[PDB]
């Protein structure tokens, strides 16, 4: 076995993955400086841990082009990592918050006719709770749209919205690897944005309802290692988003689950076929 | 003492102030004291295009 | 007399300026491509008309470095063209809307403590009503500051705010050139942002009060040709902003005032020194 | 038969497409302001003509989500529209310029060791071509990487490069729709960037053959294909799934609008 | 004596300045989150240490507007911190590298006709060697101009160039405070860009000519605390740049000079002015 | 010259480089980008410091 690990900066999780691998074979740590294609790589599988979602996507696609499978795959990174593509994949299979997509400012202005106020504006590619807006009225909708317009990253031309969901001071982050539920946590905050990157605090979640719902969400994609963001609402659990570059250090700490180890197992599994 | 967010090591930095820059004695990480009441280190925010001298 | 005119595109204003300049002497049309410094220019004055505020400022300064006086001057273009530097010079001299400035996102959160809601957010270097936001609550303030944070231009990190002024469906645009009031218009709109660049409709304004206030606002600066923006409010007239690269095609059409001619006459006066 | 056309501005191409589509049934002109999802759309096929590639991609996917096929598909728009994904797809099938991809500036600094100087730097998503750079030495490489770094658009973290191909003062743009070659032009210029009245038809039988083989690497849709002549023969540089054709239609006289619509009605019929 | 220090983060510099200031009177540490105007400040002087150049500039002006003198002044922060305004001020008084400024891509294309290749392109407001490019030919010039055009910041459209100076593996960094030379270093690097920020190595410089030239360069501004950049060339010493928010921790360590104390002593001199 | 917006051949007459004109037929705002020969283009994009 030769397991590649692709990384931006060496930290707890990457180092945890390194040691769980290596129990299976030789581990090759690949800094982004080491990634050059076309190239001669002798690896059975690559675990994709690049911090940038986009670098992760292209890294996955490039290793695949050299006939080297990848966890997660380029297809899954693409579909799961983009919020709109993701909710489209989820739409049939699990409850999601009510959502709307428009392709211009004028269309976006019609969104609150469907969703009502308050609603949530967010970028399709974002993470760590960045550029989230809770929009309470037309003046705010206009402001957010004005500012998106002047950012001139073409991605912000896709206007994705959700109803504002009234959560009970927290949300849920669950982990499914190769279809197996490995653990869940609560993320607490008295701000509506509950990210641990944003100062959220993690506790263990044992609710079997979310375990069931997590596996169902994973199954809508049918592959990979995913972190799954769930809201509790007045109308039951809702799957907000999925994430193909699962951060887990707090989740593993607070749950006692071996996310690192499960991830590596799945990768050796992926290396077989 | 306090935990370095890059390395994981427990380190003594002495009598620091809020927003003060510290270098980790183990891994050499450049860090910002982002809180004192609960003593918290953090990696620096991104360099902006007008940062400097 | 050799009169330079610096320009990006030749709008109606620039063509009128060119015609009038030709009555007083030889006109040298200087597109941006023609500007290279240090250089050899034979010019008694330059009328600065670049569409970019920053290109106007730098081209004025460069001509001054060649000993060629400039209308407007680099100092006036910088101070008048910046919302914050301009209100600082207006403060104590004429009435202005209540304002507040912060130097970080965390500081800006405290602005409603003084100003209450709703408030107006605007960038320090903008024009044409660009990136103006009406902020009615904390969630909107957060959204605006989140977006400003992630915009590249460091200038968006200077946070300038005013109280929202309840205007009677319009505001006032007046012109003062070398201390002489030259005319004024109302700009009507059913949106709170009234710029003619955004659909604002020009109508002549003959209130004797705006004339005196306009001259006093100009005297706060003490030089140049300024388009001044004034608001009617329940507490009387307030000076909002001054503008050092005046547009006037709608104002001249609607008042009959020859803003172009007056601008050139002032330029000829500065050429004499 | 109900044919939708999505657009940003109504120009010659869109009006031409509308006219040909009118022959086969009802035409629904969809400005970007009319695109709102989820929604109820009564359409058998949508011809995607949004000017932004990113908007094109998302509108195609969104129509697909409502069970409405799209020309081009969201899959082709991404695979063919991204330079890196596209050359990976072409590499097995047709000759391409030597190329290199790196995921950091440190890796990108080793690219000249493979490609030599001069080399060409370009973004993976670009189409206007304002960010193309002919890099003659290490100082220029560093300058390009340093500027891309400060654009802080994470798509510039994919560093894609090609060898500089010495072309004979022109290049080739061909059109293949549904597997059929419909025409080709030469684009002349005295600058190495030839991108488009210096165009004329190209009747080299070899570009027709190569053009079809290039299209077959994707196996669907309406594509514009960019081909270089070189000392070592024809090379496929890139494919373009949003296909501007107004110039090529006039120059070649080919009914590009009509061929596009015909393909869309065949697609509409599943 | 109440001495304000305005800061983003507390580097060695700011820690040393705080120490020195405490020996003369009461120190008020003012983080950016603390800065709110108009405000009620009770300060005899403010030492401006914000990491952002534009935040430094605007906070200086705001304190000046409260009647509180500032080190450095807003006028000096702007002029010294802009490469082009600084070069204009230096050009009378001290040798500088040959330079050109253009206002469009078209005009920038003619710059090689004056300066020859290789030339250096740099943004007017940067620091730490950021966006410096060595342009050896037309192809690189075009690439550089094309990228600057696409960048959001309108300031990147002001095209400032210099002849490439062939330095002997280093440049010179000197410090003048209130007209007094306080020390200098060489900054060594294997790369042509020598800033300690990336990361040149500091050695003490006792060259009396750099002392004389540094004082002359300071006198072209006539105030404040400046870090001066000087190049050695086959034609002698050339003054490149001046910096109004000096870093000095390496310079201090390597020279043994008390930059921090001198800055604070000057600040107490302006407080009593 | 042909208007780049509507495709029509139009009459402009005495005009200068970088002058903003209006198409007689479709009423589009256009910039004279060249006089070698007379070439019209649509307005360039607004930048974040454009205006008065
Ligand atoms: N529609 C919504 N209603 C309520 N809270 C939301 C909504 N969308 C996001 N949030 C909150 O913000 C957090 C971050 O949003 P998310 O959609 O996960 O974006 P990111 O990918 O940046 O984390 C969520 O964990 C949740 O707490
Ligand atoms: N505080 C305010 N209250 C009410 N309306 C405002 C306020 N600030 C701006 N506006 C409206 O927006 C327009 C543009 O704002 P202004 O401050 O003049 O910026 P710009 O330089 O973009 O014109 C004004 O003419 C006015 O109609
Ligand atoms: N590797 C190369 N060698 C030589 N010329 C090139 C190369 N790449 C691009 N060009 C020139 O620049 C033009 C535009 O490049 P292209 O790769 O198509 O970017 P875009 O997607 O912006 O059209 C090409 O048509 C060709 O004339
Ligand atoms: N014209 C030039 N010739 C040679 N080296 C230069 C030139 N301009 C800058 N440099 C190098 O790059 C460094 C940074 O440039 P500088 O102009 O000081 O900008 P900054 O404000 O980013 O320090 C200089 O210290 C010097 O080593
Ligand atoms: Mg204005
Ligand atoms: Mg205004
Ligand atoms: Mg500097
Ligand atoms: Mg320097
Ligand atoms: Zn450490
Ligand atoms: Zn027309």
């Amino acid at each position: 076995m030769r397991i590649g690990i692709t990384y931006t900066v060496l930290r707890r999780e990457e180092m945890a993955i390194k040691e769980r691998a290596g129990e299976f074979g030789e581990v090759v740590m690949l800094h982004e400086d080491d990634l050059l294609f076309p190239g001669n790589y002798d690896l059975d599988v690559v675990i994709i841990r690049n911090v940038s979602h986009f670098k992760a996507l292209y890294t996955a696609r490039l290793f695949e082009s050299e006939g080297i499978p990848t966890v997660n795959s380029s297809r899954l990174i693409f579909e799961a990592g983009d919020k709109l593509f993701a909710t489209l994949r989820l739409a049939g299979k699990v409850p999601v918050p009510e959502w709307k997509a428009a392709l211009s400012e004028g269309g976006a202005l019609r969104v609150p006719d469907s969703l009502g106020y308050p609603l949530v504006s967010k970028p399709v590619f974002g993470s760590w709770g960045r550029l989230l807006a809770k929009v309470n009225d037309r003046d705010s909708l206009e402001a957010v749209l004005e500012h998106r317009k002047w950012m001139k990253n073409p991605l912000y031309g896709i206007h994705y919205f959700q109803e504002f969901v009234e959560k009970p001071g927290r949300d849920i982050r669950s982990y499914v690897i190769g279809g197996e539920f490995v653990g869940a946590i609560y993320r607490y905050s008295n701000h509506w944005i509950t990210n641990t990157a944003r100062g959220g605090k993690a506790e263990p979640c044992s609710d079997p309802e979310v375990e069931e719902l997590s596996v169902k969400a994973w199954e809508a994609f049918g592959e990979g290692a995913l972190a799954i963001d769930i809201f509790e609402s007045e109308k039951g659990l809702l799957v907000n988003e999925v994430n193909p570059n699962m951060e887990f250090k707090n989740a593993a700490r607070v749950t006692g689950a071996d996310m690192a180890g499960k991830l590596v197992e799945y990768a050796v599994e992926v290396a077989k076929t | 003492m306090v935990e370095c967010p890059v390395c994981g090591s427990e380190i003594e930095i002495g009598e620091v102030e809020l927003h003060q820059i510290v270098e980790c004695p183990v891994c050499g990480a450049e860090l910002e004291v982002v809180s004192l009441e609960p003593l918290t280190l953090e990696e620096l925010p991104e360099v902006e295009e007008d940062w400097g001298e």
